[PDB]
């Protein structure tokens, strides 16, 4: 009697704080953007890209020296302007938004062709984070008061908090591709690109970091918000000055001195770059007896697949 | 041809696939799973991956020609994922339920019931209704399934009742003693 | 092909429903109400083995080729399976 009702009891005061529920990071990007090597390498892989992308699944393990933890973080992507909801809302629940960050990896090949894409991405993303906090029903919310205010005094740390730009209730860090080409684009189309790449950063209070091979920054700050997967915030200075590397720490980047909205957008879409079949008739075809069974065959399966009655 | 049976295989993937083996133990007497349960989730998304590229390696008749015509169905039908993947979510917390009922089903921390006993117990009536509570406990694990199913997984659950038939024994035995000390610690008292 | 002759059969006046009863009193297809649906693919399946045993009965080197039932109410015609059979209900008025 007394015997289980004490265990019961403990097991009941705990649980509120192996690892307690791990994050995991989302990479929002565009097919063959170069953005399936950056996930391996943050995995610390030497694998070729894979060239598909349908919420691509991976996870890997860290350590901290003292045990061995398991720290474990999940891996998950999508590219290009495809299914942007139905797969989104798929590696996203409530109860693990607080635990849930978000990555945008942008091509610098042509920013404006890849707009509408991140931008359809990061739309679904951010409509689907907003609702789930409460779309579970989560009666207790006072976890999700918490950690919204945590999101939104996380950047504005010291400077005073004038406004939230864009209350965006999630982690983002941004960050570009295959910087290679961006060497060789013209003086006034650098110049416009940063103008925007350096809005959207303060824009949404993300971070900004290079890409390239002997560059452990990339690493680093993925590591940040990987868990710590390899190291500490360690922040440095923006570096809109040299505009070689790339690396902004949110919150120095105040739009005053940055910038110096939507005209900086209609400017710099302008100037960088304006220009941005099913056949289920199956006519030129013949069949009898193959289009008869399939006439049937579509008819009895879908009936089947209706009675099974899913909830899913 | 190809296409219908591929539209098919993309509704029913949480049902067809191999049947994958879990035992579910208390490593370092933590409700877990071998092979841990992030494994298996990965071993699930491999499954049906393998099965989503197969209109990519398809040499259908007058091979010197195109596969498009083929590979396009995957963009065609990439609506099924949807489908997919909230059935492959679904299936996580039927493992995840089946994990949780036997964490609740007998409380392992087993906290050191020596100051229980202290505090209110060794009443003669309380005190044996202990020993009737604990063997009726021991008489729901005896009705414990040897092993649960989930479409595409079995689970074994004889290690979880190997090692609560231990604490039942475990409790048993310290009440007994329990009992010995207390009754001769109130003999010397008067003796004294 | 099937479907478009069940479709044009239904049509026909005299016709007064179909059912497509597949695993003995399971139907798939039906263009009747369920309740008769259900009880219709039930009594056709009893009747028409009864049929069949006694067809074996009178000789035990045949079975059933067809079977008609009629009524003041309607008039039910089946045929004879090695899986599933089809039944009609017709009004023979």
């Amino acid at each position: 009697e007394t015997l289980w009702e004490i265990a019961k009891a403990e097991v009941e005061k705990r649980g509120i704080n192996a690892e307690i529920a791990e994050k995991f990071v989302f990479f929002i990007g565009s097919k063959n953007g170069g953005k399936t090597t950056i996930i391996l390498r943050c995995l610390d892989r030497d694998e070729p890209p894979k060239p598909t992308l349908a919420l691509e699944y991976t996870y890997g393990r860290r350590a901290k020296g003292h045990n061995t933890p398991k720290d474990i973080a999940h891996f998950w992507e999508l590219g290009g302007g495809t299914s942007l909801l139905d797969l989104i809302s798929i590696p996203i629940t409530g109860d693990t938004l607080r635990t849930f960050s978000l990555v945008l990896v942008l091509d610098l090949s042509k920013p404006n062709d890849l707009w509408p894409t991140m931008e359809n991405l990061l739309q679904a993303t951010k409509s689907h984070v907003d609702k789930v906090i409460m779309k579970l029903g989560k009666t207790n919310a006072k976890a999700v008061s918490e950690m919204r205010q945590k999101i939104w005094n996380n950047m504005p740390k010291d400077h005073p908090d004038h406004e939230l730009i864009d209350p965006f209730p999630v982690p983002l860090v941004i960050i570009g591709s295959k910087y290679d080409v961006f060497q060789d684009f013209e003086s006034e189309k650098r110049k416009v690109i940063c103008k925007t790449l350096r809005f959207v950063a303060h824009y949404y209070g993300a971070s900004l970091m290079f890409t390239s091979k002997s560059e452990a920054l990339l690493l680093k700050i993925r590591g940040v918000i990987n868990q710590l997967a390899f190291g500490i915030d360690k922040s440095k200075s923006i570096c809109v000055d040299q505009n070689k590397p790339l690396f902004i720490t949110a919150g120095l980047d105040s739009f005053g001195q940055i910038g110096s909205p939507m005209e900086l957008w209609k400017k710099v879409y302008e100037k960088l770059f304006p220009p941005k079949i099913k056949d289920p008739a199956r006519d030129p075809q013949y069949a009898e007896n193959e289009v008869d069974e399939m006439r049937i065959q579509k008819d009895l399966e879908l009936e089947q697949y209706k009675r099974s009655s899913s909830k899913s | 041809a190809l296409e219908h049976q591929y539209q098919m295989g993309l509704e029913a993937l949480n049902e067809n696939l191999p049947e994958i083996n879990i035992d579910l133990t208390y490593k370092q007497g933590r409700l877990q799973f071998r092979p841990p349960f992030e494994e298996i989730r990965a071993k699930y998304y491999r499954e049906m991956k393998r099965f989503i590229g197969i209109p990519n390696q398809f040499k259908g008749v007058g091979e010197a020609g195109d596969e498009s015509i083929f590979s396009i169905m995957i963009d065609r039908n990439a609506s099924g994922f949807l489908t997919i993947f909230s059935k492959a979510e679904d299936l996580f917390r039927r493992l995840s339920a089946v994990l949780h009922q036997h964490k609740e089903w007998i409380v392992i921390g087993q906290v050191d019931m020596e100051a229980l006993v202290e505090k209110h117990l060794f009443t003669v009536h309380d005190w044996e209704k202990n020993f009737k509570a604990l063997k009726i406990k021991g008489k729901e694990v005896e009705r414990l399934p040897s092993a649960v199913k989930v479409d595409c997984l079995n689970i074994n659950c004889n290690p979880v009742k190997t090692v609560i038939d231990d604490l039942i024994q475990k409790l048993f035995d310290l009440l007994v003693l329990s009992l010995k000390k207390s009754i001769q610690a109130h003999l010397h008292e008067i003796d004294t | 092909e099937v479907e478009e002759t069940l479709k044009r059969l239904q049509s026909q006046k005299g016709v007064q429903g179909i059912i497509v009863v597949n695993t003995e009193g399971i139907p798939i297809k039906s263009t009747m109400d369920n309740p008769t649906t259900t009880q219709y693919a039930s009594l056709m399946h009893s009747f028409i083995l009864k049929a069949r045993s006694t067809v074996r009965d009178i000789d035990p080197q045949n079975d059933l080729t067809f079977l008609r039932i009629r009524s003041k109410k309607n008039e039910i015609m089946v045929a004879p399976d090695k899986d599933y059979f089809l039944i009609v209900i017709q009004n023979p008025t």
